[PDB]
């Protein structure tokens, strides 16, 4: 089923047919060649052609499970920010897409997790070097997904204002506000907390958020 | 194209982008936990599509120090010269713009390397010098500008992948 | 599954029978025990899993007295007894022990019984009475006294039990005013009958391997003493002649493995659990012959007679080995149930046991 | 003596520098021709060697060092009794996977340890054996063979109760020493922790009857002279 | 030139030292009358002797055993009047008294001793209680050696 025969060409093929696009086939080329090839004179680039084939063949967990492998293999390595960046995009395309997509459903107030694990994973690639080519759009992802957090906890202090258990939205919207100020879901947020003081008899803080909306009127 | 992109979620750049809260006079807002907080950052990156996902070439003492591939500690060092000759035309139709037999001094023409990814021909120019710092003849090819199917570009990734082929190819006969 | 069965090829000199067989029917079964009649003044004792002992006149078998031993004590008054312990027989008692943990000391002739007393642990030993005192060994570690007046339990001194171990307690021998006594774990142990105190033991089983799940490694075989020195046999080997005066090893012999052994008094023939038979000098520990065609066929004790020594086997067929070097005399086909129990030879007479076909005697 | 170039010939996790970081030797000027010794006794105490023979023929350390092979997979044949998944998962979680190092004394270990869980099992008749194929490239392949022939449980007595029949007492024990024909309800094998539950519904059964001063004086397994039976009191 | 011999479970036999203890011990028995045979026994028994202490080194050390220079300081003052470097002397002397004293302490570990023999060999012939002493520590120093001789784990590259 595998040749047996000197490294050489089957490296050459094994790039050469990654490069038609053969993932379905090259998957099994590479990894057999990892290992039995397991420190080859440039194993890394193998390795780093593994997470390419394996993210664009949709295996995702794997692709996962290489990342960490080669993180702890060499944590110093002169290309790192790629295998982050990859890592990143891994979590938030395993994150978010479905048939909402086709309708266009807004996934705010969904299933977080791989959300704040794909922020937690581009802010640690962002605030460690900023002057790789992996910056921009990254930034612009943690932009998107300070966004989408902020929307759930809005979306389900919403809810809690809906039923009518005026205490767990004050504690809910306070932490959105101490966590996550400078977003729209406060902005539409504090109104709630204004009610909740309001219906809680004790007005005597809700006035004073109401100022707060007299410093952002526009 | 399914072929050197991210995957078609890019709606994510068409975002908002973040205000900060006023604080009134008289009170103070509760100090920002700061787990979810990014600093100023640069740009001039490319974003969306136009950004790059390939997996940057490792070259093969490999030397892999970006623009430079001085690799090395062989006492017949001299002799490699006439061996990248027999490399140029030859084993590959190649040449060398002006190349001294003992000197080892030679100059890149420009190649055209049509390795799919719709890569077009891409001329690589680049000086073969033959050093023999802290070891014996070492080899060396910095390169230079590129063409590819632009009329020109300086994209690390792509200057990367063009010393990378011919790194790649010293490596490999020899 | 993996065994090897080679079968004895027929090698013919004499041609016995069988003397007769009372068969009894049920006698042990799938079981396992060390039981065997008990013969003495022309009179032969044996006895059943159920509760049934019988009392057989030697040379013909013919019954004289029979009496079940059902359990009037418990509620059902008729539960099943299982008995195990050997059958032995002196003065005026024959004594037995079962699996219940509880001894049987009856009056021969009358088939009553004499006395009833419980014992600390289940029976699993043969008895053994000396200097008024009788011996029981439990599979718990313990050795006890008894007075054969009225039970009079004098101690009950508690040795070992490693965890997984193995059955068939050493029943010990007494001689020279000390009975000495195997152990679940090496440990020889030598007991003075005035107050049955402990007074010299020594590791005997040699177990160098990684763990000692699997080194079962203990000494479950009575011993012989033959003058200021006796000879026991381990598990996993460590064949070893040791003085009477202390814990003191005259010589060693490595290869052992044996459960139950017997000595001629000058030379000492063994069965090794791969039926390796092996014959030995009490001095030089010279192997003087062996006869390994049986491949662990699960054989018995060996026991001399006429000059040749008698084998037994699951496949329940009779077989001789010469004195020889180790040859085949001769092969009797018996019976086809199988035997497990230890042969008796006494008064130019053969007796042993089958799980079914009980009570079998030889005819030359 | 004094040295300027030195070099080894461990590539697939000997890293000079690292290699170098390994012995504190300083490999120059002069040394006392014996702390070589020690030096090599740490380099092999970081347990990623195997042997080691300097050559001073010339003059640079070309250490000759042989590190642990690789292992190139996982095979085995013989077992039936427990499938063959949770056999490499107690290969891999006891620290031996594809790809990385052989220790022998795992080895060992883990032989002894597979021969425990047998026992475990019942199955005292099993030999776990180890086949080292060497391969190119300082590879290495281990098969491992199973010769079980077959276990035993084929005796239960709770001598010292006087007040309870047996019977009825076997009648809650998990573990069963034998089960008529009309019925294929049990199997016949043995596990110590089922007679350690067999133990606790026991106690259970007769504290909450009232018998408060209630133990578990002691508790014996035994072994046939033939490893082909248990019993249990 | 210097090669490697054996290895017992994470010890390591260097034929450097084994050469250097040997014509150390060697000159020696020249006058001792010692008849040393071919080095094929004479193999066998120097890697014997150096698998036994080793193996004591390195049980010691995982089980966590150590001396303080004071001991060493005491051993070294009393062998001043009991009869390379000095350091390295003083270092295989403190190696040599470690093994020693885990013996001892492994050997305390497992013997055993019951004041109801000594009875009746005082009546035989507080000696010989010191000669029991003696004979149970020499089978129990035997026994633990030839079953930790094998237990251990040891492989032979030389």
């Amino acid at each position: 089923e595998v040749p047996d025969n000197p490294p050489n060409e089957i490296y050459a093929t094994a790039q050469q047919k990654l490069q038609d696009g053969n993932w379905r086939q090259a998957i099994t080329q590479l990894e057999a060649l990892d290992n039995r090839y397991p420190f080859g004179p440039y194993s890394q680039q193998v390795q780093l052609d593994l997470i390419y084939a394996y993210y664009k063949n949709a295996d995702l967990p794997l692709a996962q499970a290489a990342i960490d492998r080669f993180i702890r293999l060499n944590p110093t390595h002169p290309n790192i920010d790629y295998v982050m960046y990859m890592r990143g995009l891994t979590n938030m395309a395993l994150d978010d897409s479905a048939l909402q997509g086709f309708f266009g459903v807004d996934r705010s107030d969904r299933d977080p997790q791989h959300a704040r694990a794909a922020f937690s994973d581009f802010s640690k690639l962002v605030r460690g070097y900023p002057n790789s080519q992996y910056t921009t759009d990254a930034t612009k992802r943690l932009v998107f997904l300070k966004d989408r957090l902020a929307k759930y906890e809005y979306s389900v202090a919403e809810y809690y204002t809906e039923r009518g258990a005026w205490v767990a939205v004050v504690n809910r919207v306070e932490g959105m506000l101490r966590d996550y100020p400078d977003t729209q879901a406060t902005r539409d947020a504090l109104p709630l907390m204004e009610n909740a003081y309001r219906q809680m008899q004790m007005n005597a803080q809700a006035e004073k958020v109401a100022k707060i909306i007299a410093a952002n009127s526009s | 194209r399914y072929k050197r992109q991210v995957s078609g979620d890019e709606a994510y750049l068409e975002a908002a982008p973040l205000a900060e809260l006023h604080a009134p006079a008289g009170m103070i807002l509760p100090v920002t936990s700061g787990d979810y907080a990014i600093p100023v950052t640069n740009g001039s990156g490319a974003v969306g599509k136009a950004l790059d996902i390939r997996p940057p070439a490792q070259p093969l003492r490999t030397q892999f120090t970006g623009d430079t591939a001085s690799l090395l500690e062989n006492g017949r060092g001299n002799t490699l010269w006439p061996q990248v000759v027999s490399v140029l035309a030859q084993k590959n139709y190649t040449i060398t713009q002006r190349d001294d037999a003992g000197q080892t001094l030679t100059t890149d023409w420009v190649q055209w390397n049509r390795l799919d990814e719709d890569e077009q021909y891409r001329g690589r120019y680049q000086i073969s010098v033959k050093p023999q710092g802290y070891q014996q003849a070492v080899t060396v090819k910095l390169l230079n500008l590129e063409q590819a199917g632009k009329p020109v570009a300086d994209a690390a990734s792509m200057q990367r992948y063009s010393t990378e082929m011919m790194n790649v190819i010293s490596a490999g006969l020899d | 599954v993996v065994k090897m069965s080679p079968l004895p090829t027929v090698e013919n000199q004499f041609t016995p029978t069988t003397a007769w067989s009372t068969s009894v029917g049920s006698g042990i079964g799938n079981f396992y025990s060390n039981l065997h009649p008990a013969l003495a003044d022309n009179v032969v004792y044996a006895a059943d899993r159920a509760g049934l002992v019988k009392a057989l006149n030697a040379d013909d078998g013919k019954e004289i007295w029979s009496v079940s031993l059902a359990e009037k004590d418990g509620w059902f008054s008729k539960e099943p007894a299982l008995l195990s312990g050997g059958v032995t027989v002196s003065g005026g008692h024959v004594y037995i022990g079962s699996e219940k943990a509880q001894v049987y000391a009856l009056n021969t002739s009358d088939g009553t019984v004499a006395w009833q007393t419980k014992v600390a642990g289940e029976a699993l030993s043969r008895p053994v009475v000396s200097d008024g005192l009788v011996l029981i060994h439990t599979s718990n570690g313990q050795l006890q006294a008894l007075n054969e007046a009225d039970g009079a339990v004098k101690w009950t001194v508690n040795l070992d039990m490693p965890s997984l171990s193995l059955r068939g307690e050493s029943a010990p021998t007494t001689a020279f005013g000390a009975a000495v006594v195997g152990g679940d774990n090496g440990r020889v142990s030598a007991v003075l009958m005035e107050q049955g105190q402990m007074i010299w033991q020594q590791r005997i089983s040699q177990a160098t391997g990684s763990t000692e799940i699997d080194r079962l490694s203990d000494v479950d075989t009575t011993p012989v003493v033959v003058n200021g020195v006796v000879f026991a046999l381990a598990y996993n080997g460590n064949l070893t002649a040791l003085d009477l005066r202390s814990g003191q090893i005259m010589w060693k012999r490595e290869l052992g493995s044996v459960n139950d052994f017997i000595v001629d008094g000058n030379r000492i023939y063994l069965v090794d659990q791969n039926d390796r038979v092996m014959a030995l000098t009490i001095d030089g520990g010279v192997t003087l012959w062996t006869q390994s065609d049986l491949l662990h066929r699960l054989l018995t004790s060996p026991v001399l007679y006429n000059g040749n020594l008698v084998v037994g086997d699951s496949e329940g067929y009779l077989h001789w080995i010469n004195v020889e070097d180790g040859r085949f005399v001769a092969q009797q086909k018996v019976d086809s149930s199988g035997f497990q129990t230890e042969p008796v030879a006494a008064d130019g007479k053969l007796l042993i046991q089958a799980k079914d076909g009980t009570v079998y005697s030889i005819t030359r | 003596f004094v040295v300027k170039d030195i070099h080894f010939e461990g590539l697939q996790r000997v890293a000079v520098g690292a290699a170098l970081l390994s012995m504190p030797v300083r490999t120059g000027d002069t040394v006392n021709d014996e702390d070589i010794s020690n030096t090599i006794r740490a380099l092999f105490a970081t347990g990623n060697f195997e042997d080691v023979r300097v050559l001073r023929d010339g003059d640079t350390l070309l250490v000759q060092v042989k590190e642990r092979p690789t292992i190139a997979s996982i095979t085995f044949s013989g077992n039936k009794s427990v499938k063959d998944d949770m056999l490499k998962q107690n290969l891999e979680a006891s620290g031996v996977r594809v790809g990385e190092s052989l220790d022998r004394t795992t080895i060992a270990d883990i032989e002894k340890g597979l021969e425990d869980f047998y026992y475990s099992v019942g199955k005292y008749s099993a030999s776990v054996k180890a086949v080292v194929t060497p391969l190119p490239r300082n590879r290495v392949d281990l098969k491992l063979v199973f010769q079980e022939g077959v276990s035993a449980i084929q005796q239960i007595n709770i001598v010292g109760n006087h007040a309870f029949t047996t019977d009825e007492l076997i009648s809650h024990f998990q573990l069963r020493d034998e089960v008529p024909w009309w019925n294929v309800v049990g199997d016949r094998k043995y596990q110590k922790q089922k007679l350690a539950g067999d133990l606790e519904t026991l106690r259970s059964y007769y504290l909450d009857r009232g018998y408060a001063r209630f133990n578990i004086d002691s508790t014996q397994v035994s072994l046939t002279p033939d490893k082909k039976g248990i019993y249990v009191t | 030139v210097d090669c490697v011999a054996a290895v017992v479970n994470n010890g390591v036999v260097l034929e450097s030292d084994v050469d250097g203890l040997m014509q150390s011990v060697k000159l020696n028995a020249a006058q001792a009358r010692q008849q040393l045979p071919d080095d094929a026994t004479l193999r066998h028994q120097i890697m014997e002797r150096l698998i036994m202490d080793q193996i004591i080194l390195q049980m010691g050390q995982k089980m966590g055993v150590k001396i303080s220079d004071e001991q060493l300081d005491q051993a070294i003052a009393n062998i001043a009047k009991q009869n390379l470097n000095y350091n390295t002397y003083r270092n295989q002397i403190r190696k040599e008294m470690i093994i020693s004293e885990v013996r001892n302490n492994e050997v305390r570990r497992r013997i055993t001793i019951l004041p109801q023999e000594v009875e009746s060999l005082a009546q035989q012939v507080d000696r010989a209680y010191r000669m029991l002493m003696n004979r149970k520590f020499s089978e129990e120093a035997a026994s633990w050696m030839q079953e930790q001789r094998a237990s251990a784990y040891v492989k032979i590259l030389s």
